[PDB]
């Protein structure tokens, strides 16, 4: 039954009495559902601490992973180039899933192609698939360069990329002068950030390996910026603005903001902006090269140090106050350009914000997860805010990263009750937040279910989720936010303090029960 | 629309006599089809004037598969009346050597190259061993009439006997019948009445006895048929006569296979072998 | 998966258990088990490994993809009737004839016959 | 209209492709002729996608785990292999259900084997066994386990059948090993077939002895309804109001007990013929269970299917069906009266996976829209024979359409509404053309029955007649 005036969505149409009766009949008749008290008992058992001990004894089962395979990062890195297409030498399912994932996250068109092999190539290799895919892509979508990544199956079959590409260019399939950089991206090693790093290193090696005779460091008076795996266009914007406000010649490399954000004006642009090929060819002439995310840019670090002869600074990712200041120090000392007064005013605005919101930010307990450098930046910023990070998880973090985060936690008196986990998944976070309740979690959309679980135990045990990281699916246009720099710290502080105040307002809204604290001014 | 096939030992002038028969058939207002199943693609050399016709399977493999093959790319009409197609063969030791005939003929019916303008279709099949693709035109009843090329050499007779056994085995499947025997002549004594006697004991008729002549080698250097080279040559008139008896041949019989010993007895009684 | 290899060349049909879904095809399981099926190419075009496949357990029939190369080679030998082609194209059902180097092992019991001759008599 | 314009359009679109791609793609575009019964002479389907053409098809793992096995709630599904495959398929499909997550239901959770380099080098059989044991210890309530193989499992040659049998014997639990490697098959159709075969060869055979269930001359099993946004619940309440008893639901809100009890059902109602025709055929052959296709999209199709459904039982079911029709008539009459004038005359093109292009033409036509173009990613020839009649003359039909192609046809045709997936929603939304997600109902629904028909009409009026579509061009341009 549906009233024409009040058309009703599935919620709450399925809350009608007749639908409830039919669902009850089905469950009692044919689902053979276990008794409800048994379900509640098992839920309470999963809440308990011995279940946490059993959960931490896991070595073969991963429940709710917080990472993606390398070709996703490879595609994200490849999309950062001008008139460029990502070509994943593998099965079409991989490309379909990457495109669906990025369409869900960024809510913008994403272009990616594959050779879509089958049993034929599984038994006899996919050299022919390479040839047809390359020539078809060139004839159809007219790119200026095709960046080739690989899936798991192409790596397992031992498919090499250089030989097949050379044979395709030799047999007249594609022009011999067409830039076609490649990289090996196995899905069983590392995570998406490692794939981004591999793709970037492959492109840099294709473009700047056979022409190192005439390259002189510092010739063009320019700095190279490598952003790494980034899903925040605002980070690119703040980097560009901060460097432009400082009067420094900068070369952002693999930057996809222009293609990941295009104006709707009646026509669809498959290609939009990007780093030109000359910029990569002119990269070794730069004075230096800084990496925005060092802990997932190690292979490209080795390449840039051993080939471009650039003294890469030991810089941490520009989140918070201290590390942004260090980044500005390094940029100033490399370029020789003094810090403008506008940056000082913005930093002072940050200090004013932290002073204003310290009365609420202090003493709060946070469980956070995400990519390693994002996680470490958030931990540092929380430590500068008087917060108390209780549960730190990085699914794709190594032992050295754990040692570094341990060192940074030992440097502040607010890291006393902090524990760092690597190789853990979101089920371990659910167990941790159930046994040792934090005040909030900081993570992507996948944690929203954990909150739900807490809400079953009770309102006093429910812990809310603030969405920072990747991927964010249940909120719209939050990918536009800024995280790095003073502006990013500004936005993070605003979001955190507003979530805290919203939680307090929701708790103190009971009428004649808890509304005595429902203050107008906070 | 009659379909015929040259069966016989290699090197007995199958391709050359066949092609001269085609040249003779072209001029009296007849449109004819030529395809050669010989692994060497020399069955269409003289008509097409090409150095070597690109066979069906070579450019099918280069183009990926036979689906991506165009009829016009293999259906070349060197002369106006006649078109020329080559079946081809695999590399030695790579599968059965007759599947090229399978693919060629299947593609030919698939694209319908047998439509509304055919008077004769003529195939040149290697008759040394009848098996797989070589035995195929006997089997699916594609070639109604079969003609055997032979000489005075004993292996030619043995090959003709194997052809007779093959057609006898598949007589009930269709209208595959032996239309006669044609025998080229080497410079050896007591030849024509020999093949006449083989036909007599075979239950079949002797079509024509084509001799060895000098004009053939000159045509080979020329890469045009004798009738196209020298229409006044006596060999050209011989080929024309052969063609007109092929067109005017009426009897098509079920052959009788002949044992080894009786063949040997004929061979000793003629003295071709001791 | 159980495989039963039968041939006039073999005095006795050989039974042996195989792992379903291995990247190595029935060609591999033929080589490791001392059964000789003529093999004459590494690109799957010769067709000399043509074999008769029978699924004894009719209920346990597994869908599979008949690739274009196997389809065209089966046309080249001629062991592909029109009805079998249409059935494989629509219902994704295996044909009676297969190529040993292009057939994947499925989790069931199978009987494979050959004459020891290359595909095409 | 303008059929000549259509084939000239497809000629002018196909020129950019090379000779191989052009020749192959020319077989996959056609102009509909309703008089054609065998589509094999007009359209070619179920073929491999041309490499490097931005295809939309998925993998067999998507067709099996993300489509068939996933909706089942009381079983735990293990993505055997690397991490990306399950992660990109985690809760991306709105197969609704009732239950508690992590305790008795595990639909929206990701179980993966977490393969690494040593797992590829040495094997994953022992790791799979340890994982099964750990699943049993961490999750006692679950009724069963399925193991969905991914590309590396098939490529490295692990024996998941043997470990499944051994662990099932040891723990007295149903373990279903399914081989849905992404390279297997050209699209999700082989994933559907593999999932169906695994269901047939494990669950159906798991119990044949039981007869303890009390049957009724009115047992009907829903087949191929995945409760996308609640579709299966609306279909089920419509069925139960008619006087039947729904025993099994495959697989949205589907339970393993219903799957096992399904062979004790008098009549099978197949919703998605493509995804679940194999099991229907196997059931009809073995248990002698009659099955038939029904459509619940739009009032006309719903009424026709309901009448045909009641035609297979006694007169009481027919009387109840007439009562239900009379009861629900005014609701959809009012919906039509409200929304048809705003919706009359608009032209729409569609592109959905399988049987959805043909199922929803009735709903579009009831509201005054007409379909000018349609097609499928992975439908076979039988679906095309079924759908040629339902489309008007001189309309567009396409299979495995590419991004460039689809963009050119939409540019030339210029429709008013387009229904397709997420991967095209934003490439078409920037061209100023309204677009509806036809897979997930755009986080809305359901669309089945009259209750879902109301949602369908509301959403379509909402999307098509929106002010935002009038402001794509700047006033100073
Ligand atoms: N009437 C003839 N006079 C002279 N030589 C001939 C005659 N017919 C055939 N030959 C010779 O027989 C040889 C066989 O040629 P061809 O037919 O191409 O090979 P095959 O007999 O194996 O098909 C040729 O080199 C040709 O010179
Ligand atoms: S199962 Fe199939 S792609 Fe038949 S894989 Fe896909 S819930 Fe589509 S056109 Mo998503 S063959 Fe169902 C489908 Fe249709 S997931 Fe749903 S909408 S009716
Ligand atoms: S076609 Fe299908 S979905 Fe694709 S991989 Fe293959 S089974 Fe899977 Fe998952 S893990 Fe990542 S995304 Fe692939 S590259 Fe290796
Ligand atoms: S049938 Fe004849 S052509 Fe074929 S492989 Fe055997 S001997 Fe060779
Ligand atoms: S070995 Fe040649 S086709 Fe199998
Ligand atoms: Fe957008
Ligand atoms: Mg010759």
């Amino acid at each position: 039954s549906q009233q024409v005036d009040k058309i009703k969505a599935s919620y709450p149409l399925f809350l009608d009495q007749d639908y409830k009766d039919m669902l009850a009949k089905k469950r009692d008749g044919f689902e053979e559902k276990y008794p409800q008290d048994k379900i509640d008992e098992v839920f309470q058992w999963t809440t308990t601490k011995e279940y946490q001990e059993l959960n931490f004894q896991r070595e073969a089962l991963t429940v709710n992973p917080a990472k993606a395979c390398q070709p996703l990062g490879a595609v994200l890195c490849a999309l950062g180039f001008e008139k460029t297409m990502p070509y994943v030498h593998g099965s079409q399912g991989c490309v379909a899933y990457f495109r669906s994932y990025f369409n869900r996250h960024f809510r913008e068109p994403v272009s990616c192609v594959s050779d879509s092999m089958t049993e034929d190539a599984a038994v006899f290799g996919g050299q022919q698939n390479m040839k047809d895919g390359l020539q078809n892509c060139k004839a159809t979508y007219k790119p200026d360069m095709i960046a080739v990544s690989t899936t798991c199956m192409a790596e397992v079959i031992g498919d090499d990329l250089n030989a097949f590409i050379n044979n395709s260019k030799k047999e007249g399939f594609i022009p011999d002068e067409f830039p076609v950089p490649f990289a090996h991206t196995p899905s069983f090693v590392g995570s998406h950030v490692t794939g981004w790093d591999n793709m970037f290193e492959g492109i840099a090696r294709y473009f700047t390996l056979k022409s190192m005779d005439d390259k002189v460091v510092g010739s063009n008076k320019k700095i190279n910026i490598v952003p790494g795996f980034e899903t925040y266009l605002g980070n690119f914007r703040v980097i560009k603005r901060m460097l432009s406000e400082m009067g420094v010649g900068y070369s952002l490399l693999s930057d996809p903001e222009e293609v990941l954000d295009t104006p709707a004006d009646g026509q669809f642009r498959m290609y939009a902006g990007g780093t030109t090929q000359e910029e990569m060819k002119d990269a070794p002439n730069a004075l230096n090269t800084v990496l925005l995310q060092p802990w997932h840019l190690e292979k490209t670090k080795k390449f840039v140090e051993g080939t471009w002869k650039h003294e890469v600074p030991k810089l941490n990712i520009p989140m918070g106050l201290d590390w942004t200041d260090e980044f500005l120090m390094k940029v100033s000392e490399i370029s020789g350009q003094p810090i403008p007064a506008s940056l000082t005013k913005e930093r002072g605005r940050l200090v004013d914000m932290m002073t204003d919101s310290h009365t609420w930010l202090h003493g709060k307990r946070f469980a956070l997860w995400g990519d390693p450098d994002f996680v470490m930046g958030l931990v540092k910023f929380l430590l500068e805010l008087g917060c108390e990070p209780v549960h730190i998880l990085c699914h794709n973090g190594n032992k050295r990263w754990k040692k570094a985060v341990d060192a940074i936690l030992a440097a502040s008196p607010y890291g006393k009750n902090a524990t760092v986990y690597i190789g853990k998944d979101l089920w371990h976070l659910r167990s941790l937040v159930f046994t040792d309740k934090p005040d909030f979690m900081i993570g992507n959309s996948y944690g929203k279910f954990i909150q739900r679980d807490t809400l079953h135990k009770g309102k006093e045990f429910e812990v809310p989720l603030i969405r920072i990281g990747f991927p964010i699916f249940d909120r719209h246009h939050l990918h536009r936010s800024t995280t790095l720099g003073y502006e990013g710290a500004m936005q993070i502080l605003t979001t955190l303090v507003n979530s805290i105040l919203e939680r307090l307002d929701e708790e103190t809204r009971g009428m004649q029960a808890t509304d005595y604290n429902h203050d107008l001014v906070r | 629309m009659r379909q015929c096939a040259i069966y016989g030992k290699g090197g007995i002038g199958k391709s050359t006599t066949t092609q001269n028969l085609v040249a003779a058939l072209a001029e009296m207002g007849k449109k004819v089809m030529i395809v050669g199943c010989d692994p060497k693609a020399d069955s269409t050399r003289l008509i097409l004037h090409s150095k070597a016709q690109n066979t069906i399977m070579e450019m099918a493999a280069e183009a990926g598969t036979v689906e991506d093959l165009e009829l016009e790319d293999v259906l070349k009409a060197g002369y106006g009346g006649v078109k020329c197609v080559e079946s081809g063969g695999p590399e030695p030791g790579v599968g059965c050597a007759g599947r090229g005939v399978i693919t060629a003929i299947n593609f030919l019916e698939e694209e319908g190259a047998y439509e509304d303008d055919l008077d004769f279709v003529f195939y040149d099949v290697l008759g040394d061993v009848v098996c797989g693709g070589f035995a195929m035109p006997i089997r699916e009843n594609k070639a109604q009439e079969i003609y055997i090329v032979c000489s005075g050499e004993m292996m030619a007779m043995y090959a003709a006997n194997n052809i007779s056994k093959g057609i006898v085995k598949y007589a009930n499947s269709g209208s595959v019948r032996l239309g006669g025997l044609i025998c080229n002549s080497r410079n050896t004594d007591r030849e024509d009445e020999l093949i006449i006697a083989l036909a007599n004991k075979l239950g079949t008729q002797m079509i024509h006895f084509v001799p060895r002549d000098n004009v053939v080698q000159r045509a080979e250097i020329r890469r045009m048929t004798v009738i196209e080279y020298d229409p006044k040559a006596k060999q050209a008139d011989e080929y024309r006569a052969l063609a007109r008896k092929v067109v005017d041949n009426k009897l098509l019989v079920i052959p009788n296979p002949i044992t080894m010993d009786e063949l040997e007895e004929l061979l000793m009684e003629f003295g071709i072998m001791e | 998966a159980t495989i039963y290899f039968s041939s006039p060349l073999m005095p006795h049909n050989k039974k042996v258990q195989a792992v379903a879904g291995k990247r190595s095809t029935l060609l591999g399981v033929a080589q490791e088990n001392g059964v000789k099926i003529p093999f004459e190419c590494q690109d799957g075009n010769c067709g000399s490994c043509l074999v008769k496949i029978t699924h004894l357990d009719g209920e346990r029939i597994k869908g599979m993809l008949l690739t274009d190369k196997e389809r065209n080679v089966l046309k080249s030998v001629g062991k592909l009737p029109k009805s079998e082609e249409e059935r494989a194209a629509v219902r994704d059902l295996p044909p009676t004839y297969r190529l040993a180097c292009q057939t994947i092992v499925t989790d069931e019991d199978l009987l494979v016959e050959f004459t020891g001759e290359p595909g095409g008599a | 209209m303008s059929r000549e314009e259509v084939e000239s359009l497809i000629q002018e679109v196909l020129e950019v492709y090379p000779e191989k791609a052009r020749k192959d793609r020319n077989k996959h575009l056609a102009v509909n002729d309703p008089a054609v019964t065998q589509s094999k002479k007009c359209i070619i389907s179920n073929k491999k996608s041309q490499p490097g053409l931005m295809t939309i098809r998925g993998c067999a793992y998507a067709g099996s785990k993300g489509v068939v096995w996933g909706p089942i709630k009381d079983m735990i599904h293990i993505s055997h292999g690397p991490v990306g495959c399950g992660q990109y398929s985690r809760a991306g499909r709105r197969n609704y259900y009732i239950g508690t997550t992590g305790v008795n239901a595990f639909v929206t959770m990701n179980f993966t084997s977490d393969f690494q380099e040593k797992d590829i080098v040495f094997g994953g059989d022992k790791k799979l066994a340890k994982l099964i044991d750990e699943v049993e210890t961490l999750f006692p309530l679950n009724k069963g386990i399925s193991v969905q193989s991914e590309c590396p499992i098939g490529l490295i040659g692990d024996d998941i059948e043997s470990v499944s049998k051994v662990k099932g014997a040891e723990l007295s639990k149903t373990i279903v090993p399914v081989r849905c490697e992404g390279f297997r098959g050209v699209s999700q159709s082989l994933g559907h077939h593999i999932a169906n075969d695994a269901v047939r060869d494990w669950v159906l055979g798991k119990r044949d002895e039981d007869t303890t269930f009390a049957s009724t001359p009115y047992d009907v099993a829903i087949i191929g309804d995945y409760n996308i946004g609640g579709d299966a619940w609306s279909s089920r309440i419509l069925l139960e109001e008619m006087g039947l008893r729904c025993v099994a639901q495959w697989s949205g809100d589907g339970s393993i007990s219903e799957i096992e009890l399904t062979p004790k059902v008098k009549l099978n109602l197949v919703h998605c013929y493509r995804s679940m025709n194999y099991i229907s055929r196997h059931m009809e052959e073995k248990y002698g269970i009659p099955w038939m296709e029904y459509n619940f999209f739009g009032p006309t199709k719903t009424i026709e299917s309901l009448r045909a459904i009641a035609a297979k039982f006694d007169e009481s079911i027919q009387k109840k069906c007439e009562e239900v029709i009379a009861k629900y008539k005014p609701e959809w009459e009012a919906v039509v009266a409200k929304y048809r004038p705003r919706l009359e005359g608009k032209r729409v093109m569609l592109y959905i996976g399988g049987l959805r292009p043909r199922h929803v033409i009735g709903a579009y036509e009831d509201l005054g829209m007409e379909v000018v173009g349609t097609g499928y990613e992975f439908a076979h020839n039988d679906d095309y024979d079924r759908t040629m009649k339902e489309m008007g003359d001189s309309t567009l039909l396409y299979d495995d359409v590419t991004g460039y192609e689809f963009e050119e046809f939409v540019k030339r045709i210029k429709p008013d509404l387009i229904g397709s997936g997420i991967k095209e929603k934003f490439i078409f939304q920037k061209m100023g053309i309204p677009f509806r997600e036809m897979h997930s109902w755009d986080y809305s629904g359901p669309y089945h029955g009259f209750d879902g028909f109301a949602i369908f009409a509301r959403d379509m009026d909402m999307t098509l007649n929106n002010p935002c579509w009038k402001k794509l061009q700047a006033p100073w341009e």
